[PDB]
């Protein structure tokens, strides 16, 4: 649960930034970083749990 | 005979040590592979320290780590596949390994 | 004998053997971190393969390994302050350990 | 006589003891020392003062204060692969003195 | 079984000591007094230990610490941890010598 | 039935011992130590196995090495597991001729 809600801290911290942008400009990119190199973003996820 | 025989029996323990030892040694690769892939690829949550402090065994974390690591890099058709079933949570075993080792080749090829 | 001590007594096996079972995975972890930091940081000629053959134990492999690490990462001023002496060649134990980890963390850092 | 020679054995323990007596010295001077480090290095609440005001053994003192200290100048890391475990709520002894020993070279090298 | 282990260990303990002392004593005193020529003269192990020691004490322990600390000149009759002090001496004289 | 299995298994395993004991012995020792001619002279086959072993160690092991492991110069009764100790000792040494 500890995990959990420091993820979801993060979480609520991305989504007030997604939101201003998608009222401001009209979309909001939020990326969910896993434990992966610069590289490996390209790459698809099938299951994973974020970082 | 007699006093030669049994330092040669005694021998024969020191072969008993040295298999022991090789099959340690055998599960130092194993399981040594497998925490590499775990710190590699898998979150900082599923260290083998906060999972004994949650209390599981250090069989069920290399498991977890495996689990987690096939679900990750092999496909889940590749699972159903090979595995017979999507679900991996009682796949543990020789079935596991070869997972793990598809996930091996996967990583492998990603790089 | 009665029940109390038959299940005090099969408690106690149990955990026995639950703690070898540790210590044997304990060892593996650390034939891996041998192994890793010997391909990663030290020269060909310190593999186990050419160490055995000119005829050393695995723990002599260990600890030549990692006296070696610590003489390359680890300075010669903490050397002489950890171990109170500059020489490591008769350091293997847990000061070994501890100039090893302070190698493990001064690659770390060096990263 | 058989008399003077075991007298003579009854005195060499007691010169033995005159030296345990003198290792106890040293052990008063490690007391000190770790003292100054405690004062130079850590808040004035940790005071020898106010502890044994709030009732705490001398011993539980120093080792209260070695803990911090190892916690404030040893980085995680290195606590973390010495004690073989995070905590040292429960490190205190010739761990804990390597761990201290730890300590006072990394303010060495700190200066 | 233990119980004998060890009387076999204070077995080594004292043939060590034995060991010491002939090295020692074959290059310091004389061809005379050695194991093989005392033992035809008939003197137990013991007994041939025990004047090898007091020859040795006799050569470098001097007379007047024999007199002094054992209380008596003739090492005669002294044999003991005193025996075992003198003998302790004569090694510090030897090393010094 | 198993366990007649196993004891063939084991009997295989000699006989091939011993065919090789033979054929690095003809070759290397003499033709006088033929199995035909030592059973004419009436020996038992093991017997003449530990004879033919014997003479490989008084061959390729030279005698201070045979008094090193047999403990005695004499490789007459040292038969055993010291004995396998000699004939592997005398495969190594002809190994490295």
């Amino acid at each position: 649960e500890v995990e959990l809600a420091r993820l979801k801290v993060q979480l609520k911290n991305a989504l007030l930034n997604c939101i201003i942008s998608y009222r401001f400009h009209g979309i909001g990119y939020v990326l969910v970083k896993t434990k992966d190199t610069l590289i490996d973003l390209e790459q698809p996820v099938n299951i994973e749990l974020p970082i | 005979l007699s006093i030669n025989e049994r330092i040669t029996k005694e021998l024969a323990e020191v072969e008993e040590r040295e298999r022991i030892e090789k099959q340690l040694l055998l599960e130092a690769e194993r399981i040594n592979e497998i925490d590499t892939l775990a710190k590699a690829h898998l979150s900082n949550h599923f260290n083998k320290e906060v999972l004994l402090a949650k209390g599981y065994t250090l069989k069920d974390i290399m498991q977890a780590q495996r689990r987690e690591l096939v679900r990750k890099f092999v496909p889940i058709e590749q699972i159903k596949a090979i595995a017979k079933v999507s679900d991996i949570s009682h796949i543990d075993g020789e079935i596991l390994e070869q997972l793990v080792s598809l996930a091996k080749v996967n990583i492998k090829l990603r790089k």
